[PDB]
Formats: C-alpha cells, sequence, structure tokens
C-alpha cells in the first residue's frame, strides 16, 4: 500500500521538475 | 485660424489624429480606476486580474511619454507613437459588448490567438499570464484538498450539502455551477474534458477528508493538468480497494 | 517612516531645477496603489471598530477582497502577519503552557466539581471553526 503511494508521490516529483523545466521554458520565450 | 499650422492649416488637421489618439489613453485610466476592489464591490477576481495586467501597460506609456522632449516637429512623436497608435487603439475597445470575469477571459484568450501582430501578441499574451493567476490558484486548492476559496467571483458558488441520513455519494446533490450547458472556456486544456475530471476529482479528494504558439504554451499547461488528474485519480482507486 | 524616505529622496533631487509638475506625478505611481490600500484598510478598522480577532477576520476578507495584483498583496499580507504577532504570541501560552496572558481581552478566554463548560468565542480566529473548539 505504502510502496504504491511512494511511486505516487514520485511521478509528482518528476512533474515538479517538470513544471520547473517548463517555466525555464518560458522564461526564454 | 488660431494656431492650425505655421504651415498653413496643417496642425488643424494633424493635431486632431493625436488628440484622438489621446483620447484613448484617458479611457483606459478611466478603466482601470472604476475596475478597482477599493473603489468598488461588484466586479470579479478575474475582472480585477486583467487590470493588474493593464495597469503595468500603463507605466510603460508613462515612462515613453516621458522622454519625447526634445521634440523637434510634430511628425518625429506621431511617428515614434506610429506603431503604438495601433497598440492602444487596439487595447482600449476589446472590452468596451462589455464582457465579465470568464467571458472577458473568453474575449481576451481569442484576442491573444490574434498573432500576424508581433507587438501586440506578447503584450496580450502577458494579459493571459495575469488574468489565470486567480483562477489557477483556485485549481490546485480543489484538486489538492477541496477548499472553495472565492467569497466573490463571476464562477457560480455551488454548496453541496450532504444529508446524514443518506450516504449517496457523500454529498447527496450536486448538480453543476454551469448546469447543462457546461462551458467552461479559454484557459488550457481549453476546458471541455479535464474540466469535467478537475470536477469529479475535486469531488473524491474531499471523499478521501473525513473518511511561439497561444496554443502550444496551452499544450504545454494542458498535460500536466492531465498528468496530476490522474495521479488523483489513481489515489482513489486505490482508497476505493482499501475501505 | 518609509514613504518620508522616498519624499526626501525626492526633495534631494529638488537641490536644483530638474522637476515639472508631471515628472514627480510619475514618480508618486508606485506609492499611490500603496497609500490607497491602506486607507481602505485604516477607514474599515473605524467604522465598526473591530476588536482584536475578527479584526483578523476583516483583514483577510480584506487580503481576500485584494486577490490580484500579486506585488500588492505581498504588502498586506505583511500588514495582516504584523497585526496577528501579538495574537500569536499570547496563543502558545494558552496552547503550549495552559495559563493565558491577556491584557485586556487580548485572547478569548473564560476564567477557570462540575465547573463549566470554559466554551469561548469571543475573538473569533478568521479560519474555520475546527481550530477554535481544539
Amino acid at each position: 500500500a505504502a510502496a504504491a503511494a511512494a511511486a505516487a508521490a514520485a511521478a509528482a516529483a518528476a512533474a515538479a521538475a517538470a513544471a520547473a523545466a517548463a517555466a525555464a521554458a518560458a522564461a526564454a520565450a | 485660424v488660431y494656431i492650425s499650422g505655421t504651415s498653413p492649416d496643417n496642425v488643424s488637421s494633424l493635431l486632431t489624429q493625436v488628440a484622438e489618439y489621446g483620447t484613448y489613453y484617458t479611457r483606459l485610466s478611466h478603466f482601470s480606476l472604476l475596475t478597482v476592489l477599493d473603489s468598488s464591490h461588484s466586479n470579479g477576481l478575474v475582472f480585477q486580474a486583467f487590470t493588474s495586467g493593464l495597469r503595468k501597460y500603463l507605466q510603460y506609456y508613462r515612462a515613453c511619454v516621458l522622454s519625447t522632449p526634445a521634440s523637434l516637429t510634430l511628425l518625429t512623436i506621431s511617428f515614434l507613437f506610429r506603431k503604438l497608435g495601433r497598440q492602444l487603439r487596439y487595447l482600449a475597445e476589446l472590452c468596451c459588448a462589455f464582457p465579465t470575469g470568464v467571458k472577458l477571459l473568453s474575449y481576451l484568450y481569442k484576442e491573444a490567438l490574434e498573432n500576424s501582430s508581433n507587438e501586440n501578441y506578447p503584450v496580450l499574451l502577458s494579459l493571459l499570464k495575469t488574468s489565470c493567476e486567480p483562477y489557477t490558484r483556485f485549481i490546485y486548492d480543489w484538486v489538492y484538498s477541496g477548499v472553495f476559496r472565492d467569497v466573490c467571483g463571476e464562477f457560480m458558488i455551488q454548496v453541496n450539502e450532504d444529508y446524514l441520513g443518506f450516504r449517496d455519494k457523500r454529498y447527496w446533490t450536486h448538480g453543476y455551477v454551469l448546469i447543462s450547458k457546461e462551458v467552461e472556456d479559454c484557459v488550457p486544456v481549453f476546458l471541455k474534458h479535464v474540466a469535467n475530471e478537475i470536477y469529479i476529482c475535486g469531488k473524491t479528494i474531499n471523499l478521501l477528508k473525513l473518511c511561439s504558439l497561444p496554443v502550444l504554451m496551452k499544450y504545454s499547461v494542458t498535460a500536466p493538468m492531465v498528468s496530476h488528474v490522474y495521479l488523483v485519480n489513481k489515489a482513489i482507486v486505490d482508497y476505493y480497494f482499501v475501505e | 517612516k518609509e514613504y518620508m524616505i522616498l519624499i526626501s529622496q525626492l526633495e534631494h533631487l529638488q537641490r536644483q531645477g530638474l522637476l515639472s509638475l508631471q515628472k514627480l506625478w510619475f514618480y508618486i505611481q508606485p506609492t499611490l496603489r500603496t497609500m490607497e490600500v491602506l486607507a481602505s484598510i485604516a477607514t474599515s478598522l473605524n467604522k465598526g471598530e473591530c476588536f482584536g480577532g475578527a479584526t483578523l477576520s476583516l483583514l483577510h476578507d480584506r487580503t481576500f477582497g485584494y486577490t490580484g495584483d500579486s506585488q500588492a498583496q505581498e504588502l498586506c499580507l505583511y500588514l495582516t502577519k504584523a497585526a496577528s504577532a501579538p495574537y500569536f504570541d499570547i496563543l502558545e501560552r494558552w496552547i503550549y503552557r495552559g495559563i493565558i496572558n491577556d491584557p485586556y481581552s487580548e485572547f478569548m478566554v473564560e476564567e477557570h466539581w462540575d465547573q463549566r463548560y470554559t466554551i469561548v468565542q469571543q475573538q473569533i480566529p478568521s479560519f474555520l471553526q475546527k481550530v477554535a473548539d481544539k
């Protein structure tokens, strides 16, 4: 149960790095 | 015959072209002072956020008009503001119809979609960046905790009152605030499917509780908003499994 | 006090003739929206004469009514937490020591067998009702 929820928040951490990369792409444009 | 032009009767027409260009500026400052929520209490938060990006455009006008000395003649100033003359004529009469709130947010996204303009596109892109700030603030509080935040907004409010006796869907009535037309508009994904699913993951987050293109950057917010709803949807599948 | 610093720099610019009626009017533009939001707060505290935590409920609706112009909700966010700064130092004695120190109804309290309920809501903290019972 907790091992399945650990990969869910890990995908949210990859989405948080993708949101920071999208903010860096908005700063470059 | 008062002055009218030292060159005969020429300023009598040229000064009217720039006074009409001066006429549209005092409408934008008139509009900005009347919609502030310290002098009014009947306008929306999205209606206020459109002005907050407009007032940053007003000081760019004020810093540019203060640099026009020393003027040589009346052509050197109007030709410098000839590019700015097309912009101010656009930027005033888009709101003057009278769209408000999400409809005003719908008018501005269409106007930011109207490229083949390259100096009018980034200022409306910036107005889309500022006017969507209160609306996107109401997105992540609704999908992570489920708290409804605005006390007075263009977006309609439902109470979601649940009877204690019947367990029916933890809510027992919701309807919709856009009850049948369902026209969630003009924000990223275009709010035609994910608006129906930020609905249902917003329904189930509080079921956990108490047991170069304006479309491409729209598409860059879109799939993160597809990714997190599927991430909240895969938690309520696990919460149904354990209870 | 900070508003007087910008005027003394404007007077330090008045050491020779460089200013007109239009020139300082552009310099008063960032402080105009700051002064008009401190005006609407100060007149709203004067009419009803709110006291304590319903004050904090009033400033929080003024923060909610401001929402937008994110550089200038940042200022009144600093205004409401300086108002909540004695309201939080009195709370830690009531929540981590159990004995209260109220000068003049500074926190909500009832004085302390089947004694009484000691239920109290005289200040109304601005958040939802579950915290004030806890």
